[PDB]
């Protein structure tokens, strides 16, 4: 549900 | 009085990830350039604020800590500060100096950019307390980072952790402000209190979005999580 900024902070 | 070594190094670490952002005079390059339509604005605003937390999950990373806190309250974090963020990175730029009639232009066009009437006066009003300060770059950026880093944001689920990664920024906050404006022994607790403002503009920024006097509201997927829209 907050995938993009999941995945930001992930990448 | 002094900054430790290690305060030092701290700030010193802090306005280098700060300093990534697009420069101020970018921004006021094209604003002050043409006069846009009111859907140019806001397709000029959204790239802007699209672009704007892009970096500041980068500068968010970097700051000491961060990393190390729970998954879930690193999101938390975020997404309470990034609206608070651009507001006063807003500030920060709408208060360079520039050219002699040149920001009395750019808060014509940003008085006409299609803003509804309701928040052209808080906002300027903000921004206008937010120059009488007097900051520095450094007070901009640790000021940021301790917007980001504040324990009292709602799903914070251990507060505790987040306590601590913000005082030591609070406490470098306070000797620059003893340094740098030595005279006036209440500068830390204003710029704190300039912080209760920027949080109304989060707990109204959705109405102020769509409110924008243009006729379809398109936001980009990223701003979609951060902002409170579509
Ligand atoms: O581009 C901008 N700001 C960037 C955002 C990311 C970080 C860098 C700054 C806009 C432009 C205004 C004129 C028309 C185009 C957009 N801007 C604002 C805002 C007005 C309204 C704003 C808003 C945001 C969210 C929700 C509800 C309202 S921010 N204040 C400025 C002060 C000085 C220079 C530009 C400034």
């Amino acid at each position: 549900d907050h995938q993009l900024l999941r995945y930001l902070l992930d990448k | 009085m002094e900054l430790t070594p290690d305060q030092q190094t701290l700030l010193h670490f802090i306005m280098d990830s700060y300093n990534k952002q697009r420069m101020p005079q970018e921004i006021t390059n094209k604003i002050l350039k043409e006069a846009f339509s009111a859907e140019e604005n806001f397709l000029i605003l959204t790239e802007m604020a699209t672009n704007h937390v892009q970096v500041l999950v980068e500068f968010t990373k970097k700051l000491p800590g961060f990393q190390t806190l729970d998954h879930e309250d690193q999101i938390a974090l975020l997404k309470g500060s990034a609206v608070e963020a651009m507001f006063l990175r807003s500030a920060e730029i709408f208060n360079k100096k520039l050219p002699s009639g040149h920001s009395d232009l750019l808060e014509a066009r940003i008085r006409n950019s299609g803003i509804s009437d309701e928040y052209i006066t808080p906002m300027f009003s903000f921004y206008k307390s937010i120059g009488e300060l007097k900051m520095t770059q450094e007070e901009y950026a640790l000021l940021t980072a301790i917007v980001i880093l504040s324990p009292d944001r709602q799903y914070i689920k251990d507060r505790e952790a987040v306590e601590k990664l913000q005082e030591p920024l609070l406490d470098v906050l306070q000797k620059l402000c003893k340094i740098h404006q030595p005279e006036n022994p209440q500068h830390f607790a204003c710029l704190l209190g300039r912080l209760t403002e920027l949080r109304t503009f989060n707990h109204h920024h959705a109405e102020m979005l769509m409110s924008w006097r243009v006729n379809d509201h398109k936001f980009t997927p990223l701003l979609c999580e951060i902002w409170d829209v579509q």
